[PDB]
This record gives structure tokens, C-alpha cells and sequence, in this order.
DNA sequence: GCACGTGGACCACAAACGTGAAGGGTGAGGCTGGAGGAAAGGCGTGGCTTTCAAAGTCCCTCTCCCCTCAAGGTCCTGGACACACTACAAACCCAGAGTTGAAGCTTGGGTTGCATAACGGATCCAGGAACAAAGTCGGGGTGGGGG
DNA sequence: CCCCCACCCCGACTTTGTTCCTGGATCCGTTATGCAACCCAAGCTTCAACTCTGGGTTTGTAGTGTGTCCAGGACCTTGAGGGGAGAGGGACTTTGAAAGCCACGCCTTTCCTCCAGCCTCACCCTTCACGTTTGTGGTCCACGTGC
């Protein structure tokens, strides 16, 4: 059961990761770097995007 | 430039290393060169070490005191209860013409006039007092005094006869470890205009170039600071405007030899600046010459300041 | 280091929810409670609705 | 007239054989003595001092000119101009 | 006569003097004005030999600067010890490029 | 006096072109050869009076002349010396 | 082997070197009251930032205010304005520090001063170059003498360049008379005249002593302030001067002050010559109060 | 004052019996003569003084002629000075 | 593959912006040693000899590169051929 | 020792024209620059080589260079004077 | 010292010594060791003013011979004083001919 | 050598700079090459006038005649102005 | 699901490290400077007379000026190929090391040497007279172009 | 190929310069003394020579594409060639006196000598600057697991 659950865990931070980059592509300052951003930096550029 | 730029980090991380050091061994009392860097941090505390005892068991006020000094015509000035001077501000050259030289050590009756002795003597000797372990002496109304008095002024030709000038003592009463009197002294003769006598600088100078007619060719960019006058303000105008009416006779010698010989250096003279100072001067001259036929085109000099010391031991 | 290392961690993760929380607040229809995952696909939503009306306006 | 070029290949055998100068001498001091005056006036001059810098010129002058000639060559040229002249005094 | 002895035309004792004189050395072997003297002489032998050669060419007995130029300048030993020496009256070698003959 | 540089006359030059084996001559030439004559002169001129002058004479000799050309590196011979 | 040994030593003294600088380092530390709460191991570039940081006066304090005389005054070059001002300019102009501080000087000026004082105010331990002097009029509270006569000295300092000077209303009048027993130096003004009289210099002396200041005295001829009665001798002193190097001594004589009143002066006159022209520059005079 | 025309015309009778020579040439030889003498004096002096040395001998001299004459006349020159000084050493 | 020429632009930024020297030493080293031999055999040199050797004529040739550049340019040419070092020697 | 010459790399020939401002170059050229260098350094080696003999060495020295290259017009810095 | 005593910064002892030696005259006018060393000083403080010019464009502390070769091409008058002198590693000025640009 | 005077001359013209060892060889270099330029300059000077003393005025024509004009006349001015202060003291 | 953990990633600091560059100190003696004197170089005065400046005049070559017309410079166009640019392979150059001793360099000994000076002497230099060469003008022969 | 025209060199006549002869000297040469510059024999240690091993950046060789060099046609305008006219140059002649040269007398400048003593140079010790690695830690992250 362990393991579904953090396989489970898994497909939460993919989910996350997935919505980060597609949050990035809705600001055009993160939609235009070139690097794989930090986490907390994509986040920072897209509250102040909005 | 990858590793061009880690090394320029690099680099900078020593450079602000080393700014730091220069700034800490800057500001330390008996400064020196080719201190280690060991030896720089360890003056460095043992100057933290001795300022925050001093202090902790205790605009500028520097430039306050300058120029309240100034425009009161005064200087400080210490004597014992015996007459013997202790100490004295630098500005009474400029006021009485005495060096501080001539005047520590040396009994304040030699220069106030012998039919007023009596009267200083009274108020030096006639006060005593013993203060408290609570009050400063300089506060208590019992130690403050002002009276007045007259004071010889010093000469760079001794055959002059005896001049004096009248002048107030503001001042109170201190013990040292014997009792002085100390006092802020203010001529009663204002003196609107006033020569320097101690350069403020090791050393100081600037250049310029004049005509056949003495009229200014040229003004370096040292000259303004010291005289006071930018060159467009000097530029055309006759270098005689500039000297003091005493020395324009010495300085014209000064030129009739610079016509004999073409080279030469200068007797002292002075100079009064757009500030209204009158500034002792010793000037090089040389002149240089039209090749078509090997005369005179200009005349260069070149300004140094000088004290009022080297001035009256010659 | 190990005390560290915890610090900077929950540092890393108090940014990130603060940062997750600061994101959701400026959504219409605002309600707390709604997963991380729900908080950025509502702010995808937003910022491309929010966007296509302002500059349509 | 004679096509353009055979006097001229007459005029340079007659300069190559020939010594004398080449210069008018009157205008020669005078041009020495107005550039001379601009550096010490009151001068006197030597003959065979003017004929040393007329000689010195000529010679100095042809040489430039066949060093001209030779780039005019090299640029496929029979006819000298000022670049080539500027380059081989920069060479 | 020392240049008698070297079996010279040139004086060896004006040579000496000469290299005593402009501060040279301090000091002057006997042997070095010889030698100087005789490599002289061979230089100007070997000038007036081609000169008068040149002379000869031109059909004249006596020398002059024309053919000391014209000497100097087809002996490419002399031409290249002598290259940036100008000559009084000497004129220039009667070259002309075959670019510039009419073809 | 002044303007004398034009005293060295197109034909002058032209003459001494031909001299140097030149067949043709642009009309640029000239002027151009006046400015650079003119240099040269200025050059040899101003250490011939330098010579002078150090010998406090008033008087340019040959020998001026040939010690200015010596030490700019051209030698000319049959003046003396 | 040998280079490898000599090596130890010299880079073991490194060793040391960098061990006493360490030890320096934390030392000066312990000695900064910053670094030494900081608990953590501050790194050398930071406690040394720290430390050059961390890096009887009231006496002369109080035995120079006693004996001040007059007001300080701050005013902005590029302003104008009043930065700063002394109590006591309540005694001078009757204007109190809030009246001062805040407004512009140039209105307390007298119109013609305000080009004078922007002349001053104008760029080139207070050094001579930055020093300046000047008198002029500026208003009182309290009202012809709407205005009194100031004497201004002071110096330039700098972001906001001023001027930071003192202002004095010095006595026209000349109190305490010298002692016969005594030889005392008289006042004095130093000025230098055209071939006609006709000012062409002229000192702060000559405003303390004539009440006239310099542009006043300035573009006018000495026969405009002559007394009459002693206009005579003065002239023939003139017409004699003209003639030689030497310096010529007056009578005493009357000149005219800004009051409209006379003083009694005596003065010392000589034409200089300026040597490289052989020619005479100007009257030079030493005027002093008799 | 000293000039060489008396060896120069000595040496012309020598090489060309049959020949003269104007003063203009005798001049022009002159200064040949001259110029040579100055450039071979100042040579031997540099290499005195390179190798510390204040004497200047038939070495230095046949050192400086080395280094200036062309090869052809090198070999000549130094053949010459060699024989010049065996002679005259013998003598 | 770069356009030709812009490679060479690059290159010559490149090598006026150092200093080293482009001649590989011990070619040069054994090409000096192979020219005395023919001098005199048995001869030793300091390496500093050998490296002041190279310096002087790598700068010799560069000057040399740089005046035939002007010739070739005047010939409104960008490839320098022997022709344009003849001429530069000869000029 | 032989063919030394072959030494001096096309590469080392191209590097030279490039810090001599070439751009392009002639094949002929390597072969002639070859040569020019070969004349040029045989003779500044001949005077080198002159001076060690007249010195009485067995070593040529960098002073006997540049002396050689001084009296050439080639005054050289660096290696002391 | 003398050079003290004209206030010169080379060795004014030296100088003479050395132009007393080298056999450059007879005598030697006292004047003349003093000018020659100030010449000498003067042309020194020019080339490092110059040189201390370019290192600091290119933000060096430390002056080396590129810098050197830099500032004598740079300054016309040094470059025809020193046009035919040579420098270790001294490169050169960064010279295209407009022709050889691409566009 | 003249390396010390060479540093003393840098640490008035640029005190925040120093010198590589190369560069100093070749101030070394450059210095005794102007020094032998002037001197044999002078020494021609003189014989061309059969003097048998090198002055300053032999220096200042060497140098006039060597150095170009701008820097002859500050050369010459300094030193006019060495000559000046040595001789006057 | 979130927070913390650990491994991992990444950044940058922070320090020592040793190496390379530089500077400070002490030894130390060479070299600078000063005193003292001798006598040589130079300044100074007084005179002359040689050379260039400056000009006049006539004859004349050379320069000024104008036009024509073909040839040379130039522009524009096209071809191909010698050169540059990429690539892999190789090598010898570079670096670092070791090993050997011929030559560099210093010391001491002794000599042969060249400078210097006095003195001898005769070939050279200034000058006087005669002959040949140089300058100027005219004629003849050779070289190239045009028909 | 032949004839005509122009240029280049030679020949003749007149004036000036050079060579040969004459007298006086001092430049050249000899013989002598002197102090010493330099050669020579010898020993001691160094730097250069010579060699090797290992690494790898540079060099060599090869393949392909095109920018550059060259040839070519064709215009059109610039220089050349000549004619013809006019002017300052050139040559030769003249005079004026200024400047350079010379000789005479004085003196003071610097070489030469010896010494004193300290600044510049060499070595030795020590320190700093630097890159540069590394240590070292922190920031932070990716996603595990635990709670």
C-alpha cells in the first residue's frame, strides 16, 4: 500500500510540475527564459505577472 | 570568457579584501607605510582597544571652531598664574605676528606693557579656587573671566619701534596636573583683512605664464583652489593686481634681475586671494624665446607657498 | 547542519506556500481550501480569461 | 604631333643621360629662402649649399618617382596618381 | 715610409693620426691603420678601375661624376655598399621598363 | 617672401618625372609633389639652421646641408667632406 | 628532495601567516560589539566591514561660544535659502531663527547686495580657495535703517553645496581710543586710484571704516569724499606723486562717509611702476584713521 | 687642411694609366674615401667597447670589414689587409 | 562550414589580440642551428639568443605581411602574391 | 641537419599574415616567404656569429643578436641594451 | 646629490661617469650630465604615463610589454622616435583595412 | 640598472600601478639606447666644431635635432628648468 | 497532503593551500661627492677683409598659354580556380625530467706593449709659374619614327 | 627599308685651375723610459648541451565551395604634343660692409688626486597577491517517506 501511495505522491508532483510549466507559459517573462527554473522562481514571476 | 569571468570574481573577491584593509588601516592614529597586513589589524586593535577606553572613561566642531576663531578675530591662549604662557591657537601669528614658539615658555608680561603688569598680575594672582569632585571648573561662574589688556605685536625687522594691540580675554580659571588661566583672546581692532602665515598644506604651488607685460598668459588648475580665482577671471589682467603693496617694490626688483638674468628665483612676497587672505609666496621664473630670432616670447612661473616662519628668517 | 538544513527546507516550502496562497488570492470566485494542483489550474484559467477580456476591453 | 608617348620615351632617354638640374635655379632660392626665414631670418647663403639641396631634391625627387613608376606597374598603370606616390613614401 | 713598407699608396700616418683624432679608442695598434689603409686602397682601386672602365665604354679619358655613378651602379657589390649615396652630376642608369616600349 | 613653391613649374616637374622613367603624369601629381618637396625641404632646412645656429653663424654652408642629409640617412658626395 | 623541502617551510610559514591573520581577524572581532553578539563565524570580508564600521571638546565648546560675537548662518550656494542660524541673529537683525531658516537671504539682502553675495556664493581645515568675505546690507525687523551693514565671512562646503559663515554688525564708531603711553596700530584701508582720482580698488577696510561698501567706493573719484578745505593740499600731494617712486605721506585731512558725515584720515600715497613696460600702473594709497 | 687626390691619382695610374680625372670625381672620391673611413673607425670602436677592450687592432678592423663589405669584397678586402700587414710586419 | 574569409576575420581578432609568438620553437631552434653550422660547426647559443632570433623575425615578417597588404590593396586585390612582396622589398 | 626550412608550418606562415592583417595568401607565398626569412636570418645570424668569433666564444650570446639586429635597423627591446 | 640637488629622480653620478667613459669627448661640461638626465626622466614619465593610461583601459594594474607597444604605436612622436624598434611580445594595434570587412 | 628610478618615476605618474619584469628590461633597454643616441649625436656635434667639451647646449641641439618638436620643447623645458634649479642652489 | 529528510544539485562563500610576485632588511662597498690645485679652454677685446647680399642690364631659353585628338584609365561584366574552411591523424613541440662536462669566469704572474716625450729630419703644404683642363658654342653622327 | 628630323656627343677656343718647382717647417718617425693592459697558466663551478619520456596542441594531408583575380569590351576624357608668344632666368658684370677669423690677455673650470661615507646593489628572509582547488556550507530542490 506504501508504495501506491507515494507513486500516488508522484503523481501529484508531476501534476504540479506539469501546471508550473504551464503556468510559466502563460507569463511572458517565464514563457521567454531559457534555463529550468527554480520552483519558487516561476511562482514569484507569476504573482507578479498577474 | 567563462573562466575569464570566474577569475574576474576572483579577483574582485581579493580586490574587496584588500579595500577593506586600507580603510581599516586608514583611520588609525600613527599611521605609517609597509605595515604587514598582520601589522595593520593589530594596530587596529590595539586602536580599538585604546579609543574606546579614552572615550568610554571621557559639521565639525573643527570647522566651527575655525571659523568662529576667525571671524571673532581671536585665538585661545594659555598662561600660568606665574605669566608663563602654556599654550597657544596658530591664528595668533596671523593677529599679533608671533609665532607659538615665540610665545610658550615665555612670560605673558614680556609682551603686555610694563605700565600694565600690575593690573594682569592682579587678575592672575588675585583668584584661587579649589573644586569639587561633582562640578568641571570651566562651569562653575566663580572661574569665568573676561578682561582686557594690551599686547605686542612681533615684526620681521627688529628696528621697528614697539607696536601693540588692545585686545579682550574671554576666559575661565583650570587646574593641570598648577592653575592657568585659559581664554579665547579677540582683538578690539577688527581686522577685516589678514595674512596666513602657516601653510595649511605640506606643500603647495601652481603655474602661469605672462606677457612682456606682466599680464597673465595662462592659469593652471592648481591655482584656483589655492588662490581662489578661476583663470578666465585672471586671464589678460596684470599679475602686479594680485601682490601686496609692500612687496610690489621687492617684486619689481624681483623682475629687473629675472630681466638681467633670464632665470632666477624670487624674493617672498604676498598674494590676496578671493577670499580676502594675503598669502606668502616664493616664485622660480625662466623665459623662453621667438626661435626666428632668439628672443623673449613669455615668461613661465611657477608659485610656491611659504610660511611666515621661513619669511621672517630671511 | 542537520538543524540547518531542516531550516532551510522549511523555508524552501513556507516560500512555496506562500507563494501558492499569494497566486490563488487574486482568483474570482475565491475559496479556501482547494488543492495546490486545483490552485494553479484555476489560476491558468484565470490569468488566460482575465488576459483575453483586459485586452479585448 | 607625334603619337602621345614616343617623345615622351625620347624626352626620358634625353633626362636619363643628361646631369645637369632639371629645376630653375631663381625660384629654388627663393622657396629655400621663404621656408629658411620661417625658422631664423637675417640668413646668408652659400652657393654650393643651394646646389647640394638642388641636387639633393632631384635626387631624392626621381627616386620617389621610379618607386612611383614601379607601383603605377604593379597597378597595371602607365599613368602615376597621388595614391601612388602616398604609398610608396608610407612603404 | 710605413705605407712604402706595406707596399701602399695611401698614408698610414695620416690614417693613424685620423683614428687617434675622433676619440675612437683609447688606445691603437700599429698594425690597425695598415690594415685599413690597404682595404682603402683596394675599395678605391676597384671604384676607378670600373670608372675608367665606364670612361672607356664612353669613349672618354677622364673621369668624371657620370661615370662614377654609372660604375657604381652596375657593380652590385659597390651598388649595394653604396645604395643610399647620391652623386653630384651623376644622373641615373638608362633604364626603362618593356611595359612602357610601344608594342 | 611667399608663394615660390609654385615657382617649381608643371614643366619643371614634368621633366623631372621623366627623369625617373614616368611616361605618364596625372594632374594631381603636381600639387602633391609640391607638398611633398616642400616637407622634405622644411626637414633638411630646419637641421641645416640647427646646425648653423649651434655654431652661432649666420651663414649655411655646404657642410650644414651634408651632415643634416648624413644624419637623416641619405649621403651625398662631391660638396665638401 | 631540496626543492620540495624548502618548499614545507616557506608554505608552512603561510601557513602561519594565514593562522595569525585568522587570529587577527577574530580578535578585532571580539573587539566590535556587533560581532562579538553575532554568534555565528562571520566571515573575514563581513567583520571587517563590521569593524571599520564600529571605527575636553564641550570645554572649547563652551570657551569659543562665550566669546562669540554676532550670528553663524548657513545658506545654501544653490539656494539661496537659510539652512541654518544662530539665536543671537535676534540681537543683530531682530529676525528670529524662525524667521530666518526656511526663507531666503537674498530678500534680506539690500537689492543692490544680491548680485554681490550670488558673486560669492559661486564656486572655485577650511581651505583659503573656498573662503569667502564680503559686507553688505541686510534688513532688520525693526525700521532709512530698514537695512544695517553685515559683515560676512565664511567658507563653501558640499550633495547641497553653502555657504557657512558669520555675520557681524561691527560699530562704525571707533571705541577705546589708543593710550598716548602707548604705540598702537590706527585703523587703515588700502585702495588704488586711476590717473584721476577715480577708485579702482579698494578693501573691506575701507567699508568698516567709510561705511561705503566696495562697489560703492569702486567707478568714483577720491574728490567726490575730499573735504573741500583739504582738497588743495590733497591735490598737490596728487600732482607730486605723479612725478616720482616715492611714497608721499598726507597731512590729515577730511573724507566723506556713507552717512553724509566726515572722518579725519591721513594717507600714504606712491605711483608704482611696472618694471617690464617701464610704465606707472596706478596710485597706490594706505589711508589710516587718525 | 688634407684631401686624398694625390693616392687617388696615384691609384688611377695604376688601374688606367691612360686616364685622368676631373676635380668633380676627385671630390666625389673624396667623400667615398671619407664615408668609409667613418663607418669602418665607428664600427671597430662599438666592438672595442663590446668586448672591453681599449685597443683597436688589425682584429676589430678586419671584424668591421667583415661585417660591412659584401662578400665578394670581403674576400678581397680581408686577403689585402692580411697581405698589407704580413708585409709590413715582415718589413 | 563558415564562409570563406569570416573564419579569417575571426582569426585576425584572434591573433592581434595576443602577443605569443606563432613560430614553433624547435623547428626554429634546429632552422637556426642547420644556417650556422654552415658558418661554424661546433657553436652553442643561448636559448634567450634564440628566442630574441625568432622575436625579430616574426615581427620582421609581420611587417613585411602588412606592407605587402597595402600592396596588394593598391592593386585592389585581397590575396597577397610574391609579386606584392617584391614589390614592397623592392620599394 | 637538413630541411629545417620545411619546419616553418603553412600554419605558422597563415598566423604571422593574420597578425599582419592578411586576409588571403598565395600558395607561392610560403615558398617565398621562405626564402625571404632564410636571406633575412642567414645574415642576421652571419653577423651574430661574427661578433661571438671576434669575441674568441664558443657561445652565441643575445647581446651579439642584438647587436646584429641594431646595426641592421632592427633595434630590439627585451633581451637588455 | 646632484640629481637631489636639481631635484631628479636618476642617478646624475652615473651619468657623468658614463658619458666620461665611452669616449664621447675630451671633457665634459658639468651642465651637460644634469640635462641629459632630465631629458631622460621626462621621455621615462611620458611612456609610463602612456602605458599606465592603457593598462587601466583594460583595468590591469600591472604594466607589461603589449601595454608599452600599445602606447608607442598609439602616440605619433614616440612612434617616430622608436618607429623601427622592436618589443618582446609587444603584438600590435588592432589595425583592419576597411576593404577586408564583410557585408 | 635603472629599475629603481624607473619605479620612483611610476610611482609618481601612476602610484596604483606596477611593472612587470619584462617591461622593466625594456625601459632598461630603451634608456641606455637615448642615452647612446645623445651622446654620439653631441659627439659629432662637437667635432664638427673641433670642441673638446660636450656641453648643454650640445645636448639641446642633439635634442632638438633628434627629438620631434612637441617633445623637444618639453624636454628642453625640463631641462632648462634641472639645469636652473641645480645651478641656482 | 503536507512537511521534513536526505540526496542531489547548484551556488557561492570562505579558507587554506602552495605557488609566483614582490617587498623589506641587512650587508657592503663601490661610487658619489668635496677639497685642493694646475693649467688648459674659453671669454673677452680689437681688427680686417672675404664672401654673400644686393643690384643692373641684355640675351635668350624656357615657361605660359591654347587646342586637338587618340590612348590610357576607368567602369562594368563573367569565369573559374586558387584559396579558405572543415576534418581526422600524427608528430614533434612542449613540458618536465635526468646526466655530463666544456667553457665561463676568477686569481695570480709576468710580459710586452703602447703612450708619451725629446729630438731628428725630410716629405709635405703654401705659394709662383706654366701647361692642361674646363666651359661654352658649333658641327657631325647616330637613333628612332613615320611614310 | 629608307629618309628626315631631332638629339647626343665630340671638337675647338679661351680662361681659369691644377701641377710642378722652391723654401720652411712640423708631421712623421725613432729611440728612449715608464707604468701597466692584457695574455697566459691554472683551477672551480655553471649553464648549456644532450638525452629521454610522456602529453597533446599543432601540423599535415585531404575534400569541397566559392570570392577573387583576371581577362575582356568599351567609353570618354586627360595628357601629351605641338605651336606660338612673352618674361624672368640665366649669365655676366658691378659695389658694400658684415661677419667670420684671427690674434692677444686674462682667469676660472674641470681633470686629477685622495679621501670619506652612504645609496644602490645582492643576497636572504619574509610577506602579499594570485589563482585555484578545495573545503565547506548554505540555499534550495526533487521527490522520497512519515505522520
Amino acid at each position: 500500500a506504501r508504495e501506491a501511495h507515494s507513486q500516488i505522491e508522484k503523481r501529484r508532483r508531476d501534476k504540479m510540475n506539469s501546471f508550473i510549466d504551464e503556468l510559466a507559459s502563460l507569463v511572458p517573462t517565464c514563457n521567454a527564459m531559457s534555463r529550468k527554473l527554480d520552483k519558487l522562481t516561476v511562482l514569484r514571476m507569476a504573482v507578479q505577472h498577474m | 570568457a567563462k573562466r575569464v569571468s570566474r577569475n574576474k570574481s576572483e579577483k574582485k573577491r581579493r580586490d574587496q579584501f584588500n579595500v577593506l584593509i586600507k580603510e581599516l588601516g586608514s583611520m588609525l592614529p600613527g599611521n605609517a607605510r609597509k605595515m604587514d597586513k598582520s601589522t595593520v589589524l593589530q594596530k587596529s586593535i590595539d586602536f580599538l582597544r585604546k579609543h574606546k577606553e579614552t572615550t568610554a572613561q571621557s559639521l565639525s566642531n573643527e570647522e566651527f571652531t575655525q571659523l568662529m576663531l576667525e571671524a571673532l578675530d581671536g585665538f585661545f591662549l594659555a598662561i600660568m598664574t606665574d605669566g608663563s604662557i602654556i599654550y597657544v591657537s596658530e591664528s595668533v601669528t596671523s593677529l599679533l605676528e608671533h609665532l607659538p614658539s615665540d610665545l610658550v615658555d615665555q612670560s605673558i608680561f614680556n609682551f603686555i606693557p610694563e605700565g600694565e603688569h600690575s593690573e594682569v598680575y592682579k587678575i592672575l594672582s588675585t583668584h584661587l579656587l579649589e573644586s569639587d569632585s561633582l562640578t568641571p571648573e570651566y562651569l562653575k561662574s566663580k572661574n569665568q573671566l573676561e578682561f582686557c589688556c594690551h599686547m605686542l605685536r612681533g615684526t620681521i625687522d627688529p628696528k621697528e619701534p614697539s607696536t601693540y594691540e588692545y585686545v579682550r580675554f574671554i576666559g575661565n580659571f583650570k587646574s593641570l596636573t598648577r592653575v592657568c588661566f585659559v581664554a579665547t583672546v579677540r582683538l578690539a581692532t577688527p581686522q577685516f583683512i589678514k595674512e596666513m602665515c602657516t601653510v595649511e598644506e605640506p606643500n603647495e604651488e601652481f603655474t602661469s605664464r605672462h606677457s612682456l607685460e606682466w599680464k597673465f598668459l595662462f592659469l593652471d588648475h592648481r591655482a584656483p583652489p589655492i588662490i581662489g580665482y578661476l583663470p578666465f577671471e585672471v586671464l589678460g589682467t596684470s599679475g602686479y593686481d594680485y601682490y601686496h603693496v609692500d612687496d610690489l617694490e621687492n617684486l619689481a626688483k624681483c623682475h629687473e634681475h629675472l630681466m638681467q638674468y633670464g632665470k632666477g628665483k624670487s624674493c617672498y612676497y604676498r598674494f590676496l586671494t578671493k577670499g580676502q587672505q594675503w598669502i606668502w609666496l616664493q616664485t622660480h621664473y625662466y623665459i623662453t624665446y621667438h626661435q626666428w630670432n632668439s628672443r623673449p616670447e613669455f615668461i613661465v612661473c611657477t608659485h610656491t607657498v611659504v610660511s611666515y616662519a621661513e619669511v621672517r628668517a630671511e | 547542519k542537520r538543524v540547518s538544513r531542516n531550516k532551510s527546507e522549511k523555508k524552501r516550502r513556507d516560500q512555496f506556500n506562500v507563494l501558492i496562497k499569494e497566486l490563488g488570492s487574486m482568483l474570482p470566485g475565491n475559496a479556501r481550501k482547494m488543492d495546490k494542483s486545483t490552485v494553479l489550474q484555476k489560476s491558468i484559467d484565470f490569468l488566460r480569461k482575465h488576459k483575453e477580456t483586459t485586452a479585448q476591453s | 604631333r607625334y603619337r602621345p608617348g614616343t617623345v615622351a620615351l625620347r624626352e626620358i632617354r634625353r633626362y636619363q643621360k643628361s646631369t645637369e638640374l632639371l629645376i630653375r635655379k631663381l625660384p629654388f632660392q627663393r622657396l629655400v629662402r621663404e621656408i629658411a626665414q620661417d625658422f631664423k631670418t637675417d640668413l646668408r647663403f652659400q652657393s654650393s649649399a643651394v646646389m647640394a639641396l638642388q641636387e639633393a631634391c632631384e635626387a631624392y625627387l626621381v627616386g620617389l618617382f621610379e618607386d612611383t613608376n614601379l607601383c603605377a606597374i604593379h597597378a597595371k598603370r602607365v599613368t602615376i596618381m597621388p595614391k601612388d606616390i602616398q604609398l610608396a613614401r608610407r612603404i | 715610409t710605413r705605407s712604402s713598407r706595406a707596399g701602399l699608396q695611401f698614408p698610414v700616418g695620416r690614417v693613424h693620426r685620423l683614428l687617434r683624432k675622433g676619440n675612437y679608442s683609447e688606445r691603437v695598434g700599429a698594425g690597425a691603420p695598415v690594415y685599413l689603409a690597404a682595404v682603402l686602397e683596394y675599395l678605391t682601386a676597384e671604384i676607378l678601375e670600373l670608372a675608367g672602365n665606364a670612361a672607356r665604354d664612353n669613349k672618354k679619358t677622364r673621369i668624371i661624376p657620370r661615370h662614377l655613378q654609372l660604375a657604381i651602379r652596375n657593380d652590385e657589390e659597390l651598388n649595394k655598399l653604396l645604395g643610399r649615396v647620391t652623386i653630384a652630376q651623376g644622373g641615373v642608369l638608362p633604364n626603362i621598363q618593356a611595359v612602357l616600349l610601344p608594342k | 617672401l611667399r608663394d615660390n613653391i609654385q615657382g617649381i613649374t608643371k614643366p619643371a616637374i614634368r621633366r623631372l618625372a621623366r627623369r625617373g622613367g614616368v611616361k605618364r603624369i596625372s594632374g594631381l601629381i603636381y600639387e602633391e609633389t609640391r607638398g611633398v618637396l616642400k616637407v622634405f625641404l622644411e626637414n633638411v632646412i630646419r637641421d641645416a639652421v640647427t646646425y648653423t645656429e649651434h655654431a652661432k653663424r649666420k651663414t649655411v654652408t655646404a657642410m650644414d646641408v651634408v651632415y643634416a642629409l648624413k644624419r637623416q640617412g641619405r649621403t651625398l658626395y662631391g660638396f665638401g667632406g | 628532495g631540496r626543492i620540495k623541502n624548502a618548499r614545507e617551510a616557506h608554505s608552512q610559514i603561510e601557513k602561519r601567516r594565514r593562522d595569525k591573520m585568522n587570529s587577527f581577524i577574530d580578535e578585532l572581532a571580539s573587539l566590535v560589539p556587533t560581532c562579538n553578539a553575532m554568534s555565528r563565524k562571520l566571515d573575514k570580508l563581513t567583520v571587517l566591514r563590521m569593524a571599520v564600521q564600529h571605527m575636553s571638546d564641550d570645554e572649547l565648546k563652551h570657551l569659543i561660544l562665550r566669546a562669540a560675537d554676532g550670528f553663524l548662518f548657513v545658506v545654501g550656494c544653490d539656494r539661496g535659502k537659510i539652512l541654518f542660524v544662530s539665536e543671537s541673529v535676534f540681537k543683530i537683525l531682530n529676525y528670529s531663527q524662525n524667521d530666518l531658516i526656511g526663507q531666503s537671504l537674498f530678500d534680506y539682502l539690500h537689492p543692490k547686495d544680491i548680485a554681490k553675495v550670488k558673486e560669492q556664493l559661486s564656486s572655485s581645515r577650511l581651505c583659503s580657495g573656498a573662503r569667502r568675505s564680503f559686507f553688505c546690507r541686510m534688513k532688520c525687523n525693526r525700521p532709512r535703517k530698514s537695512f544695517c551693514t553685515i559683515h560676512s565671512t565664511g567658507y563653501l562646503k558640499s550633495n547641497l553645496s553653502c555657504l557657512v559663515a558669520i555675520g557681524r554688525l561691527h560699530s562704525h564708531m571707533v571705541p577705546q581710543p589708543a593710550n598716548g603711553e602707548i604705540r598702537v596700530k590706527s585703523m587703515e584701508y588700502v585702495s588704488r586710484h586711476a590717473i584721476d582720482g577715480k577708485f579702482v580698488f579698494v578693501d573691506q577696510r575701507a567699508t568698516a571704516i567709510l561705511a561705503y561698501l566696495p562697489q560703492e567706493l569702486l567707478g568714483t573719484s577720491c574728490y567726490e569724499y575730499f573735504h573741500q578745505d583739504d582738497i588743495g593740499h590733497l591735490a598737490e600731494c596728487h600732482r607730486q606723486v605723479l612725478q616720482t617712486r616715492e611714497k608721499i605721506t598726507t597731512n590729515c585731512y577730511k573724507f566723506k562717509i556713507k552717512d553724509g558725515s566726515f572722518i579725519t584720515l591721513r594717507s600714504r600715497w606712491f605711483s608704482f611702476m611696472n618694471p617690464w613696460t617701464k610704465e606707472v600702473e596706478y596710485i597706490v594709497s594706505t589711508n589710516t584713521v587718525v | 687642411k688634407e684631401s686624398y687626390s694625390i693616392y687617388v691619382y696615384k691609384v688611377l695610374k695604376q688601374v688606367h694609366p691612360d686616364t685622368g680625372i676631373s676635380s668633380k670625381a676627385m671630390g666625389i672620391m673624396n667623400s667615398f674615401v671619407n664615408d668609409i673611413f667613418e663607418r669602418i673607425a665607428g664600427e671597430a670602436s662599438r666592438l672595442a667597447h663590446y668586448n672591453k677592450r681599449s685597443t683597436i687592432t688589425s682584429r676589430e678592423i678586419q671584424t668591421a670589414v667583415r661585417l660591412l663589405l659584401p662578400g665578394e669584397l670581403a674576400k678581397h678586402a680581408v686577403s689585402e689587409g692580411t697581405k698589407a700587414v704580413t708585409k709590413y710586419t715582415s718589413a
